[PDB]
């Protein structure tokens, strides 16, 4: 989030990509960002994704199991912290990916494709924990640091 | 003249505004935050990072900046009511002296104190290498609480 | 990169740290650290932490709630990957509070306060997203720069 | 020379002293505790008397004090470590300077930065009337919390 | 009193927030307020300052016990003389806190927050002995003269 | 208390005063004497002062009642915080006379002697409430001043 530089525009593209994603404004501030998901997003919200073509399907049940998604659709609830977490880190990446390639199905096929510094891991199995996440971050800035490699 | 910086080192590389922004500077860019006195630099951190005085940091150093008189300095404009309020404001204009590398030195004023004025240094700056450093010592008679 | 920001002897201090808390190698590389999350941390470590004053019952609830906690040591099951990811996020921060602070009872202290950066919250109950604890990760980078305007 | 206060008076009379003491005097005569800075007068305030910066008084005025170069600086004596923790020595050696009523100020080392050194203000010394005052004002661009 | 903090602002703002508290009326003189405390306050008075929040329950304890205040309502009786000097006490350190701070907020926070001058004890805690009250009332002064080194 | 004139005499010559009556150290901070008083006095301390003469037996009682006092030294019980506080004053008082008029045998009868502004009450018989006890110090502060009554 404030881990952004690319000379100070490439932060403003990844605000705009996200504020795209998960309707997040890109002068909300960090705090407000940490409010919208403690608050929950909108589980009609992670249906949108993948009719834009976001998600995968199977990426979005690695957020929230899909009956229980259609409960929380049918009874108006909206999605847990922790599912709101898991959505925002993967709007996020999205986003930071879309920053750095510069289109949406490049980067997306980048995110999804095995790669051989996480031993046959996609990206996206990364972002199940912490450090994970911190090592597509740091690839995705090292290639940012040559221009899209 | 003579300013100050309160952190966990005792150089002047301010690389860790590599990873992590500040009131004046996006991220992206090495830069040290100083004073014009050592309690100058001391409530900005305590009341800015919210650090009671038992929990002050052992790793602390006080470091004392000796620059001469000639040195380089920018000069931002006169700043309107409410400029302290506007993160675009001041993290623009502190990039844009990072980034022009047109002086060493950028003071700008404080947000907390009346007639308070702190200092942005620019380790890429060539002026950056004329300043000399010391650590000075908090003692049971000189520190926090 | 985290190693970049907190130097040599930072770094290495906080990797002794986090070595003291969840039994992760000094010289583990992050993507064995990443490893050893997806594989689950003891539930009977979350006890022990807890003995030691490390994490309060509360702290220990966030993680996993106490019927779930009590469930899989009975059962004799590791923690799953996302109670685990929380976990790490409690020793991550943990860790860098001790090595920034240079005092266990300082770091923990200041872990424990509440900050106006947080609208009262306090860092360690912003450990419950992502984007939280990375509020908490550049706090903690901005005392060590000195980054208080 | 510039020197900074922050009490809730607009003035240099000090007559609280009268009442109460300090760590540099015993109470029974007017004194006036100043600084070199406007963050050395406040954090000597939130640390010394613990208020925090939510908790910051609305009455309390940033004194600015303007006196000629010339004026009249008395001496401590040299202080061997551990001076801090002794209030006995610190009141007397206060007392005894503004008894003695020699010089308009005395300047004492900060018991909480290194490199700090705060003032003495003695209104009975005839020099004291010598003093430019005025308040600076705390703006929504410079005050704490 | 009403030397070292001036009568302009300071005193009377003093004795009009104690005759607020305690209905101890501002132009009553010294001696006069020690006839209202040997007289006895009506038991009323302490239900009424803790409704308003000037004092806690616990607080209200001190002073007298529950079952006691309300055997002095039903009966009508005033409080006993030691009983009325407590509740004095805390009237008096709370009416000139916010005479110096200016704002009932501010001195009521800085009255319930720990005090490493008086060993992690708040400054309420200290109104148990007189010689405790003393101790109060010249911090009150010092932060008023900016005797704080 | 502490604005008696001449350091030299006064304030010291108060603490002597004040260090024979009870145990309190000359240079004892202002926080130790309040943790002596909530620590307790000694019962066999109250008897001692009334054998010496210092206390009348009903300047005694109006510290405790004797059937209580002999219970304490009986069951071997430090005074409670309010019997020492109440002992306190007393003993502040007398040091802080004895150090204003110079001699125990004047300040023992001062303290005695009714008083036109106190409505005939006695120094002694202000001490019950806080702002009588200041009435008192004040008195013998006026007295000091404009030497000699």
């Amino acid at each position: 989030m404030l881990a952004e530089v690319l000379r100070d525009n490439g932060y403003h593209e990844y605000r705009a990509r996200l504020q795209a994603l998960l309707d997040i404004p890109e002068l909300a501030s960090d705090f407000e960002i940490h409010t919208r998901i403690t608050d929950g997003f909108a589980a009609t919200w992670l249906v949108k994704l993948t009719e834009r073509g976001v998600l995968t399907p199977v990426e979005r049940d690695q957020i929230i199991p899909l009956r229980t998604l259609k409960s929380r659709i049918e009874r108006d609830q909206p999605l847990t912290v922790d599912e709101s977490d898991r959505l925002f880190r993967s709007a996020h990446i999205t986003a930071m990916a879309e920053a750095v390639f510069g289109e949406a199905g490049k980067a997306k096929r980048w995110l999804s494709k095995p790669k051989e510094r996480f031993s046959g891991l996609t990206p996206m199995q990364m972002l199940t924990t912490q450090q994970g996440t911190t090592q597509v971050e740091e690839m995705l800035l090292q290639i940012a640091e040559g221009y899209g490699l | 003249m003579i300013l100050w910086r309160i952190s966990a080192y005792a150089d002047l590389s301010g690389t860790g505004g590599l990873r992590v922004s500040g009131a004046w500077h996006q991220a992206g860019r090495p830069v040290v935050y100083a004073a014009t006195s050592p309690p100058g630099a001391m409530l900005e951190v305590l009341v800015h990072l919210e650090i009671d005085p038992e929990d002050f940091p052992t790793t602390m150093r006080l470091l004392r900046i000796e620059l001469p008189d000639t040195v380089s300095q920018a000069q931002l404009p006169a700043l309107q009511p409410g400029w302290s309020a506007q993160p675009e404001l001041t993290r623009t204009l502190g990039n844009r002296f990072l980034d022009d590398c047109s002086a060493l030195l950028l003071p700008v004023p404080s947000a907390i104190m009346p007639s308070t004025t702190n200092y942005l240094f620019n380790p890429r700056h060539p002026q950056a290498q004329s300043a000399k450093i010391q650590v000075e010592d908090f003692t049971p008679d000189s520190r926090l609480f």
